């Protein structure tokens, strides 16, 4: 089987938040808890259903109901937030024998994102090709989205009026020197391209709301 | 202390063969399982499989019998996985971890230690420094630098030598799909000292040894 | 001893 769980989770400030994990034989299978911090490793939280390893604060809690287990966090601050991941074992004696086969399976993990200012709007910098791209023969579009909270963003990119999907690649958000998020997208094309289309746009879509920005040649 | 210490971060080719180490210190190396989890950094945790150090009995990731090789070397304490031949998808943050036998009451089992991570970039990309783009303007403007097909990390941007530091943003880099790498930086200054300051971006990239000053002049 | 993981409640290893 495989371990399920909420891609996101936000909680207010000083709030509970709880993270699920859903799988097919967790209804009898320990379950283990693990923090991540962008760039940093992994830390066990919780292991065997609810035992926290030492030096683990009592504010988070684990429990198991079902063939779900749930990470609890009481007491949420900023130092919380990173990524959250169940994992199990699955074992298997071979039929043709051979012995017992091991599987160490992890949830995807759960982004934990505590709210800790209020909602705020993107910011959209839409630039067009330089000069210089173009006498390059390369043109490309760059989409700056700053400022936003919290963060989340699905970009798109309006070619004339239809949506346009080749050519894109977007960040992943990043925070910021202030604590908003921010992320660039980038529509590469042919100075063709550019020159024959009346506009291009850049489509930013932020907690459900949509904000676009548009350009075309000089 | 007890610390798992990990090599360095390699730059691979498609097909190119690879080893890994994980050195253990603080218990008894061959009394405690070792484990080995990928990061494919944004996407989730990937166990790959696990090897007793005293014996070396393995249990294999059915995603990665076949194409890797975990062993142990006990004298030195440390731990290896290893390819024969490397693939864009054996790209990821290698991990290296202890797993613990908590001797509870009814026992269990889980990961207390961890290295800090191996980085392996697999790609065909050569190292290649940036061409510069102005990203021109048109009470606050935005102009800024275009960091355009360069591989691999990372430049280094600064605005007017090291003079201009506010109000600048160096934005994250993508990876394009020709797999080599863009990110855009730029400065938010006022309107009115726009003809009067003049503004150019510094753009290293050690990796070549490439450096770049692009004066960014507004459009008209 | 110093070798079996305990997957869950009641399944023993090693």
């Amino acid at each position: 089987y495989l371990l399920t769980q909420p891609p996101s989770v936000s909680v207010s400030p000083g709030q509970t938040a709880s993270i699920s994990c859903s799988g097919d034989k967790l209804d009898d299978k320990y379950v283990s808890w693990y923090y991540q911090r962008p760039g940093q490793s992994p830390v066990l939280l919780m292991y065997q259903d609810f035992k926290r390893p030492s030096g683990i604060p009592e504010r988070l809690s684990g429990s198991k109901s079902g063939k779900t287990a749930t990470l609890t966090i009481s007491g949420t601050q900023s130092l919380d937030e990173g990524d959250y991941y169940c994992q199990a074992w699955d074992a298997s004696t071979g039929v043709s024998g051979g012995g017992t086969k091991l599987t160490v399976l992890f949830g995807e993990g759960t982004r934990l994102t505590v709210l800790a200012q209020p909602k705020a709007a993107p910011s959209v910098t839409l630039f067009p090709p330089s000069s210089e791209e173009l006498q390059a023969n390369k043109a490309t579009l760059v989409c700056l989205i700053s400022d936003f909270y919290p963060g989340a963003v699905t970009v798109a990119w309006k070619a004339d009026s239809s949506p346009v999907k080749a050519g894109v690649e977007t960040t992943t958000p990043s925070k910021q020197s202030n604590n908003k998020y921010a992320a660039s997208s980038y529509l590469s094309l042919t100075p063709e391209q550019w020159k024959s289309h009346k506009s291009y746009s850049c489509q930013v879509t932020h907690e459900g709301s949509t904000v676009e920005k548009t350009v075309a040649p000089t | 202390e007890v610390q798992l210490v990990e090599s360095g971060g390699e730059v691979k080719q498609p097909g190119q063969s690879l080893k890994i180490s994980c050195k253990s210190s603080g218990y008894n190396f061959l009394d405690s399982w070792i484990g080995w989890v990928r990061q494919i950094p944004g996407k989730g945790l990937e166990w790959i499989g696990i090897i007793y150090p005293d014996d070396s009995d393995a249990h294999y990731s059915p995603s990665f019998e076949g194409q890797v090789t975990m062993s142990v070397d006990k004298s030195i304490s440390t731990a290896y996985l290893q390819w024969t031949t490397l693939q864009a998808s054996d790209t990821g943050k290698y991990f290296c971890t202890r797993l613990y036998l908590f001797e509870g009451a009814q026992s269990s089992n889980a990961f207390d230690l961890w290295g800090q991570g191996t980085m392996i970039l697999v790609s065909s990309g050569t190292t290649k420094g940036p061409s510069v783009f102005p990203l021109a303007p048109s009470g606050t403007a935005a102009l800024g630098c275009l960091v355009k097909d360069y591989f691999p990390e990372p430049v280094t941007v600064s605005w007017n030598s090291g003079a201009l530091t506010s109000g600048v943003h160096t934005f994250p880099a993508v990876l394009q799909s020709s797999g080599l790498y863009s990110l855009s930086s730029v400065v938010t200054v006022p309107s009115s000292s726009l003809g009067t300051q003049t503004y150019i971006c510094n753009v290293n990239h050690k990796p070549s040894n490439t450096k770049v000053d692009k004066k960014v002049e507004p459009k008209s | 001893t110093r070798k079996s993981i305990r997957i869950g409640p009641g399944q023993a290893f090693y």
